This record gives structure tokens, C-alpha cells and sequence, in this order.
């Protein structure tokens, strides 16, 4: 299994880009195994 | 070498597992996508030269560059590059991850899963971190993942 990279686009900030999504603020953890978790 | 997002294949057929950034000659994405594997890039190879699994992060040929972070109040940009589909920019205003060792900058986008190691950006295309791990609510919310340069 040989892993290859394939150039996609520059790093650029775009003028007319879709918006969406939230802005959830959530308590979480992280562990030693870098998953993060809810907390309450 | 050049400077840019690229998609990180692997091989019957070619599959994306992920995402990366190449700056200053160095090629970052997120530990969960390589698992440290070296990378070909053409004729070339490139080799792991830093990782941490807790940060799920990895530099390929020299140590980590980036280094921007949110501001914590401008919308920012995901820089996508979803298996199959041009680049392409999705601004957003994150939300937070609010931790015992401080807050971090998440985003509740939910792009395909070989879409992990994909750049985020601020307003001056500087790159604050890498999409891909992050947490259910059933929305995926990922972390605004940096490391340290």
C-alpha cells in the first residue's frame, strides 16, 4: 500500500464563498489517544 | 514541493483518505490519515519528521510550520478538497471548544472523511489549522486543530 500526494490548489481566502454552518459552543475533553469527548 | 492543499491518495483502485498542506517545503496533515506512512510525491519520497497522536498531527521532511490562530471572533474559512470535487472554500464563523486546558476554535462542518487535513483559514489566507478531528452533538463539529511551530 503506497500512499501518494496530488497537488489540489493554493492556499488562498475567496471573496465569494458559500457560508454556512453554526457556531456551537461545547465542553469537551481530550484524552491521551487525541479523541475528544463531551462533557457535562 | 510547491506551496498548496493536496489530497493524500492511496492505492486496484485510488481512494482519498485525506488532506494536506505544503509550506515552507514542509507537508502537514493530521496523524489519523497517514498513520505516519511515508508519502510519495511523484518520484520523490517524503518521510515523517514530527508527530503526536494526542494533537493528531504530522510533518513530513521538516518540523511544523504553521502557526496563525483564530482570532476568535472573525469568520474564517475550510478550505475543502472532498474526494472527487475541486478545492473549494467554505467560510464560517466557528463555534468553541471549551477545555480544562483552554478553548480552541471548532467548526460544525460535516465534509466527507477524506476531507480530514484540509486547511482552515483566516482573513489573510493564513493557515489556524487542519479540519478532521472533532466530536458528535449529530452534527460533526471538528476542532480548529494547530500545532506548534
Amino acid at each position: 500500500v503506497d500512499m501518494y500526494i496530488e497537488r489540489a490548489g493554493d492556499i488562498t481566502w475567496e471573496k465569494d464563498a458559500e457560508v454556512t454552518g453554526n457556531s456551537p459552543r461545547l465542553d469537551v475533553a481530550l484524552d491521551e489517544s487525541g479523541d475528544f469527548s463531551l462533557v457535562e | 514541493t510547491t506551496d498548496g492543499v493536496y489530497r493524500v491518495m492511496t492505492r486496484l483502485g485510488s481512494t482519498q483518505v485525506g488532506v494536506g498542506v505544503m509550506q515552507e517545503g514542509v507537508f502537514h496533515t493530521m496523524w489519523h490519515v497517514t498513520k505516519g506512512a511515508a508519502l510519495r510525491s511523484g518520484e520523490g519520497r517524503l518521510d515523517p519528521y514530527w508527530g503526536d497522536v494526542k494533537q493528531d498531527l504530522v510533518s513530513y521532511c521538516g518540523p511544523w510550520k504553521l502557526d496563525a490562530a483564530w482570532d476568535g471572533l472573525s469568520e474564517v474559512q475550510l478550505l475543502a478538497v472532498p474526494p472527487g470535487e475541486r478545492a473549494k472554500n467554505i467560510q464560517t464563523l466557528p463555534g468553541i471548544f471549551k477545555t480544562k486546558d483552554g478553548d480552541i476554535g471548532a467548526v460544525a462542518l460535516d465534509y466527507p472523511a477524506g476531507t480530514s487535513g484540509s486547511p482552515i483559514l483566516d482573513k489573510s489566507g493564513r493557515v489556524i489549522g487542519l479540519y478532521g478531528n472533532g466530536v458528535v452533538i449529530g452534527s460533526y463539529v471538528s476542532a480548529i486543530t494547530q500545532g506548534k511551530r
